[PDB]
RNA sequence: AUUGGGCGUAAAGCAAGCGCAGGCGGAUUGAAAAGUCUGGUGUUAAAGGCAGCUGCUUAACAGUUGUAUGCAUUGGAAAC
RNA sequence: GGCGAAGGCGAAAACUUAGGCCAUUACUGACGCUUAGGCUUGAAAGUGUGGGGAGCAAAUAGGAUUAGAUACCCUAGUAGUCCACACCGUAAACGAUAGAUACUAGCUGUCGGGGCGAUCCCCUCGGUAGUGAAGUUAACACAUUAAGUAUCUCGCCUGG
RNA sequence: GGUGCAUGGUUGUCGUCAGCUCGUGUCGUGAGAUGUUGGGUUAAGUCCCGCAACGAGCGCAACCCUUAUCGUUAGUUACA
């Protein structure tokens, strides 16, 4: 299969009665349902184009960032993706200015390296308060930069799970000339994002489907097996 | 257009 | 490459025990062959604001194309409660000089142009008026491309 | 403020309305050509400026060819 | 919330009467809009011709406070407050937002009506409000009922 | 000898007061804001959880001294 449409079963659909004309090419006239659905053919060619583009960028060792700040399910999953193939990720939001420079990143990553190479000796040799504080900023570097500790430079690409859930992220993305790929809903704005992905994110099934799509795009790029999008097996994974 | 290198 | 100063203003946010006096400076730079930038900054002392403004101009660089050492078309730019009118001039006519306008034109490196102002004359507002006037410059190649008439006529 | 401005709060929309004169005003197709544009014709003096030149050593200056609309009038034009 | 051009209109009943909204497969034929002067209306107060006056309360009287209270706190109380006619026409007489004219994201509503029906929900055409894109603005802000877009017109502003 | 409106240094003051700021970045055309915001948190911007903010400095704490408990070096010119 190649992102087969038969498997596609909860990608059409989103929240009700908040859409804008920017999605007018994505939605047919509505009376039957009122829960804004999508068009199958258009999403198919758009997703094929996105897959081909990310693979082509990814042969030359491009860097991709993931927005891991939706509940838990997609979060732990994209944690797994960002871990087996080692690239940058986050588990918490940007606090603003997280993607604008590197000095705040550089001093932070040096602090992390010093911490991991130092506290491996100290558990009770220093004060108890020292142990608690060091574990605290361990947790802190895990919250923000334990998902990103390998930047030669800020990532060449990124995926946004939901832009109307991460206005700030797509804002800094549009500030820079960096190419941008992001999911799109009927509340999102597919006029500031560079790559359109008209897929739902409220239901975790769609999130994990596009999740596997990107994971397989980045996997075959660096000679890694491909669990879906080339496997005729219908994606079996169920919600938790 | 894609193919960013 | 030029880094010519514009203006100095005294600015102070108020608090108990006095006024938070400090300087505010604006600089505008241009390669005189197409690339131009600008930057305004505030600081308690000169070097901080000067460095901030120069680095902002470096980040805010934007490019224009050479048009026989003039701007070959009529354009009106409305910004900062002022209007700027830019029109070309023949080769052997010379360049007019209004302080901020002449500064920005020199940064863009022109030798002959006609320009008029209308309204208030605060410096940063002329910066906005000029960037409005120059950023929406039209090119014959682009209008030819968006048409099927690839020759002028 | 034709070129070339505004009136929500900086100055100003009348308290609102019935509206004469006046200005503007749907489409179609007909005459005619009033406005209008355009080609000839009479006239728009002298002088000034503009361009070319002549005279004074040099310009100021003077003289010299064109240079000034517009009005009437002959012929086209019927888009408004 | 509705109806009003505006001022404004809220006990019941009757009488006379204006205007509006919906489709008009019914109709004339551009007969349309503006509107200088011109005309009509128009909160409050007030003046004559009288009424009536339960309270109110200017003005005024007295008491209490207060250094000064000449106001305010209180007790009385004139004109006036309401009726019929004659006039004064002005006000933060505001949406501080002229008339009329079509066109331009959306959403939350609400009211009247035609489809339709237990209601309720729906669509529709108008009205009435909030959120709010682009855009327009010095800003606030405005935003299909615009300060957007443009258009015909009158009135108006040239610093204090 | 005057001139603390020519001064330095020194001291009082709010005040053992918790705020003072700055760098980077962003928003706003600007004076600015953002941090320094909010929920807990104690005396503290002392600390924590989220937030267009991330950091850094200053007062802020710890590293000074004494008291109260014990071990130990010493035991008289104290003790007896």
């Amino acid at each position: 299969s190649l992102a087969k449409l038969g498997e596609m079963r909860t990608h059409v659909g989103m929240v009700k009665r908040y859409w804008n004309p920017k999605m007018g090419f994505f939605i047919e006239p509505e009376r039957k349902h009122n829960n804004d659905h999508f068009v199958l053919e258009l999403q198919r060619q758009s997703l094929q184009t996105a897959y081909n583009y990310v693979k082509e960028v990814a042969q030359n060792n491009g860097q991709i960032l993931f927005v891991g700040t939706k509940n838990d399910y997609v979060k732990k999953l994209v944690n797994n993706i960002a871990k087996r193939v080692d690239v940058a990720f986050i588990t918490q939001r940007w606090l603003g200015g997280t993607l604008t420079n590197f000095k705040t990143l550089s001093i932070s990553i040096n602090k992390l390296n010093k911490l991991v190479e130092k506290q491996a000796e100290n558990a009770a040799d220093l004060t108890k308060k020292e142990n608690l504080m060091l574990s605290r900023e361990i947790e802190r570097l895990e919250k923000f930069f334990g998902g990103v500790k390998s930047l030669k430079r800020l990532p060449n690409l990124l995926i946004v799970d939901d832009p109307v859930y991460e206005k700030n992220a797509v804002a800094e993305a549009n500030i820079l000339r960096i190419p941008v790929v992001a999911l799109c809903n009927t509340n999102t704005n597919p006029e500031l994002v560079d790559f359109i992905i008209p897929a739902n994110n409220h239901q975790p099934q769609s999130t994990c489907l596009l999740m596997n799509l990107l994971a397989d795009a980045v996997a075959e790029a660096k000679a890694m097996p491909t669990m879906f999008a080339y496997k005729p097996d219908e994606e079996i994974q169920i919600e938790i | 257009m894609g193919n960013f290198d | 490459f030029e880094e010519r100063i514009v203006k100095l203003k005294r600015i102070s946010k108020t608090t108990k025990g006095g006024r938070n006096m400090r300087f505010s400076v604006l600089v505008v730079v241009g390669n005189r062959k197409g690339k131009i930038g600008y930057g305004i900054a505030k600081a308690l002392e000169v070097p901080n604001a000067i460095k901030k403004a120069i680095k902002a101009a470096h980040n805010s660089l934007h490019t224009i194309e050479i048009h026989k050492g003039s701007i070959y078309h009529e354009v009106i730019g409305r910004s900062g409660a002022s209007r700027v009118l830019l029109k070309p001039a023949p080769q052997g006519t010379g360049i007019i000089a209004g302080g901020a306008i002449r500064a920005i034109i020199e940064l863009a490196g022109y030798s002959d142009i006609y320009t008029k102002n209308l309204g208030r004359n605060t410096p940063i507002n002329m910066i906005h008026a000029t960037m409005d006037g120059i950023l929406k410059q039209l090119s014959p190649r682009r209008v030819a491309i968006l048409r099927n008439k690839n020759l002028n006529e």
